[PDB]
């Protein structure tokens, strides 16, 4: 019954790493890009020239 | 307007794997014979001892 | 008089009569009448009821389209020239 | 390069959530034998007292 | 587009897939859950899996493969594998009778009630797809199920789908092993039955395939999964052209129309050069010349012919990976100016060169080398009738003493195929020293 | 306006109909007492319930089918079921005497005394309609009191109204299962008396019902609340257009002017074709191609025909759900692209496509797919005749060795209108021949 008790320990730990991990997995995953997409082009860049 | 920003993406894609082709030309320059070769060589032989 | 429709036989009488009677079994199977006890009276004849049947036969298999591959070792037409 | 090493990071942390789920399954399945056996040995336990 | 459809027969037919869609997912990254990452590629199935899978709006990428057997054993336990929530259920045709090795039960009694429904499969496949350039037929010759069951359903297959192209695969039987004595039956009566109807059959004998492993991967214990990854990298190798490009890109259709020089005869031999252990490409140097050498070396070659005793007609190469013109046109001159490599005189040239740039990956938990250059030498020479004339000298004298038939007549066939067949075969040697012959 | 009413004779007729407003209920969200919540909803009766139902200023949705039944067990249990409430206790009409399979007996004995009272419903129901386009007549042909009691009644609405449809629904007996041996008797002096006032008349059977459950459905051990669920599904879809509108609405008129070819035969073909496991549409996905392709796959029909044994005259497609033009008209020029498919050639077009926007929706407590896009496969073709072909082979043996016959003859008949049935029967086949003829 011990070890069955460290059992679910271990599991509760994997599942707060789930949770936490697809957080920042859905932040950087969603934000950067699509705001980088703004990104200007080489000849405006070089002024209309 | 989303649309025309992932063709312009794509396109920043392209220019990069022309970045790497480059990177690919010079590799060839290295591929007359190349090192991470090796170091790929070490886990192979890592897991024939397991 | 109305004279009967000749019973189409939109296959029927062909098949799906002799089909029923064709998937059956019967006769056979919950057990016979009787078990006929085998009177000791004898037995196959110095190795007979075989199942040997030797055939004679040559059927041809489908067509093999594909035409011979060589001209064995022939001649087109060439070197027609014209000064 | 930016958008490069950003891609990069992406996919690692990919392939470390496929290795955490990997091992919640199993974990699952071991504990659900644990107390099958225990419960089977309350039983026995019993069935020594007789 | 460019896509096809694979089919696997016998039930050596379909681990050998398994592997190699295991290896196909590998490639793209696939999950064995089924779906991608939160990286945008999924959408109308338009992607390096459209020519490969069918990832649909679900998000699943489905492969475009129907696996059949007639036991249950293999598939059942395939069907509670790892991918088998990938694979839709019913492309894993089963069966509950086998053919015990014997063709023509295979051919007649159970194969009549089963073709319908994996038609239906094909034909429900072959809406969806838009290309479908062609097949991919995974087999054996000595097929205890592959024999009989792949005759009936590819002459099924041709009779109403004529017009594309139909790739055949299959273990030749071992020269000098032989697990099966009925083996030589089915398969020539396979080889007979083939020959006006497959459009390109392609042989590999695992003898051989061990003989390398424990010659240049060390390897003196593998296993199937190492055969199988082998074959798999080679069926890889060939359809690298179909995911990727390269400085050229070259078609089954560009393959058939090169390689087969007359009707009939369309058995080329592959072979992979790259092939060595990690280790011993640690600390030595692969290029262009040595793999080349490598490649037409004739102890690298899976089947049990030599090259001298023969001479050659066509030959393919494919290099995938990195590589430049300059080497790749040099090496060939000089090996199109070996005096031991001896074409035929009729072709000037025989020379059908494939460039992909995308480097060959390793698989994880392997055992194959790290390549950079890769080719899969495709070529036919007149080299191969021995093993007809291996395979004729023993039906001679097991068909004049007429051993097993009651197996077959038993069951309802007779002699005549079987005679049919053997002068068919003789037409088949009697074919190639006339070709061989200028 | 647009209405319509419904009849359900046979026993086995009404459990069936109660499912379809056990249906009905739901996608209108008709709480089983019988109000909607206290949006406002309620009036005259005048909303999507108006063509079904009466919501009278008492807030009440009145279903407007009147349920004939001649033993009081079925029908008593239904009256102490979930919407007894909702229903007319004596449009629920019970019965006091059966029928015993007679035809006569229902058509002669008791069905007398019976059909004054349920015509009283018929034009109390009749009065406070408005357009009233046509009958919606469940029974069936096994009718224990379905083949007795209908052919009466139907008889009798068709000479007092005759300016306005009646639509047919009956189960087809199962070809070659018989839970009953007079069941070719009634059947045959059904259909006779049918022929020449029967509108349309729409065939089903239990067989290939169950056939698709474990095909597709993959349940094994369905039930009636399935195999209701399918058919109540099947109405549910036909009359989706009164319900809501489409790219196109279409009315029973339109299918009756473009699906019937001459008089008489007035007897097409319904199917369904988005029949799937709920998780097989999950990682699946559906469109217009494959459920087109699926929909003419002929294992598919609930009828015990091969397509290919006969010819095809009409076909009518309703597409509940989302589809554009584009992709269906596409498809179908591939259907007649198709060489397999044979039409008649006195139709170059047959094709009455049907366009409704709303996504057909699941039942709780149900085991249907998930349909986005369905259609409604209503056809008839000349490979119809082997039903009733089985019919009169088994009927001119009994004849002839005139079983049960004293039974029939005791209770006032004689064999006469048994022989009518036969010519009238001898007709039909004569008239598909010569339909089937070019
Ligand atoms: N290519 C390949 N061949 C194999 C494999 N395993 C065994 N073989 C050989 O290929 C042959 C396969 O033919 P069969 O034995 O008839 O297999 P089958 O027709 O699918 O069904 P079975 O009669 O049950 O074995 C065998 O005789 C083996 O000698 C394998 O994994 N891959
Ligand atoms: N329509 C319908 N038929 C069913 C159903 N379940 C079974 N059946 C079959 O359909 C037939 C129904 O016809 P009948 O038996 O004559 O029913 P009935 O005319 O209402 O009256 P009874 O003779 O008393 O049963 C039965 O014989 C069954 O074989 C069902 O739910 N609906």
């Amino acid at each position: 019954e011990q070890a069955l008790r460290n059992l679910e320990d271990s599991r509760m730990s994997l599942e707060k790493d789930i949770a936490v991990k697809t957080n920042s997995l859905f932040i950087d995953r969603q934000k950067c890009m699509t705001h980088r997409n703004r990104y200007p082009s080489v000849l405006q860049l070089a002024g209309y020239q | 307007m989303s649309k025309d920003l992932q063709q312009e993406a794509n396109l920043a894609k392209k220019r990069y794997i022309d970045l790497c082709r480059q990177g690919r030309i010079f590799d060839a320059r290295n591929r007359i014979i190349g090192g991470d070769t090796q170091a790929w060589d070490f886990q192979v032989r890592d897991q024939k001892i397991k | 008089e109305p004279p009967q429709h000749p019973r189409y036989t939109s296959l029927f009488r062909a098949t799906i009569k002799n089909d029923m009677k064709k998937f059956k079994t019967a006769m056979k199977t919950m057990g016979p009448a009787k078990v006929e006890i085998p009177s000791p009276k004898d037995f196959l004849k110095k190795h007979s009821k075989e199942k040997t049947l030797p055939p004679k036969k040559k059927f041809n298999r489908c067509s093999p389209k594909k035409p011979a591959v060589p001209l064995r070792t022939d001649h087109p037409v060439m070197g027609i020239q014209s000064g | 390069a930016v958008n490069s090493a950003f891609s990069s990071r992406c996919q690692e942390l990919d392939d470390s959530l496929q290795k955490l789920q990997y091992h919640l399954r199993k974990t699952l399945t071991e504990i659900t034998d644990q107390e099958h056996q225990i419960a089977a040995l309350k039983q026995a336990i019993k069935d020594k007292e007789a | 587009m460019r896509e096809c459809i694979s089919i696997h027969v016998g039930q050596a037919g379909v681990q050998i897939g398994n592997a190699c869609w295991e290896l196909y997912c590998l490639e793209h990254g696939i999950q064995p859950d089924g779906q991608m990452p939160s990286d945008k590629t999924i959408g109308g199935g338009d992607d390096s899996f459209n020519t490969f899978f069918s990832e649909t709006g679900a998000g699943k990428h489905v492969p475009r493969a129907v696996f059949v057997d007639l036991e249950p054993t293999v598939v059942d336990e395939v069907r509670t594998g790892t991918y088998r929530q990938l694979f839709h259920p019913e492309q894993l045709i089963t069966g509950k009778e086998d053919a015990a090795n014997n063709y023509a039960r295979g051919h007649y009694t159970i194969g009549k009630e089963i073709v319908d429904l994996v038609l239906d499969r094909i034909r429900k496949l072959a809406d969806l797809c838009t290309g479908l350039q062609g097949f991919l037929i995974f087999h054996s010759f000595g097929g205890g199920t592959g024999s009989g069951f792949a005759s009936l359903l590819m002459e099924r297959l041709s009779v109403d789908y004529g017009k594309k192209s139909k790739l055949e695969f299959a273990i030749y039987p071992a020269p000098q092993v032989s697990t099966a004595v009925v083996e030589p039956y089915n398969s020539i009566l396979t080889t007979h039955t083939t020959l006006e109807h497959s459009d390109c059959a392609f042989m590999v004998d695992n003898e051989a395939i061990y003989d390398i492993c424990r010659r240049n991967l060390d390897i003196e214990r593998p296993t199937y999964t190492n055969l199988n990854r082998l074959i798999g990298q080679i069926v890889s190798s060939i359809t690298a052209s179909l995911r990727f490009d390269g400085a050229l890109n070259v078609d089954l259709t560009e393959f058939q129309t090169n390689l087969v020089p007359y009707p009939r005869i369309h058995f080329p031999l592959a072979t992979y050069a790259p092939v060595i252990s990690a280790e011993k490409a640690y600390h030595e140097q692969l290029s262009v010349a040595e793999i080349t050498n490598a490649c037409f070396e004739p102890a690298n070659q899976m089947v049990k012919c030599d090259p001298r005793h023969g001479k050659y007609m066509a030959c393919c190469m494919l290099y995938r990976g990195d590589v430049v013109p300059k080497d790749v046109n040099a090496a060939i001159a000089t090996i199109k100016t070996k005096r031991t490599i001896q074409f035929v005189d009729w072709c000037p040239t025989g020379f059908k060169v494939g460039i992909n740039y995308q480097p060959p990956t390793v698989v994880p938990g392997g055992d194959l080398a790290k390549v950079q250059r890769a080719v899969c030498m495709l070529s036919n020479t007149t080299a191969i009738a021995e093993a007809w004339a291996r395979l004729d000298h023993k039906f001679d004298l097991m068909y004049a003493k007429r051993a097993f038939v009651h197996w077959y007549v038993g069951e309802g066939m007779e002699e005549g195929e079987f005679s049919e067949a053997r002068e068919d075969l003789a037409a088949l040697e009697k074919d190639y020293e006339e070709v061989g012959v200028d």
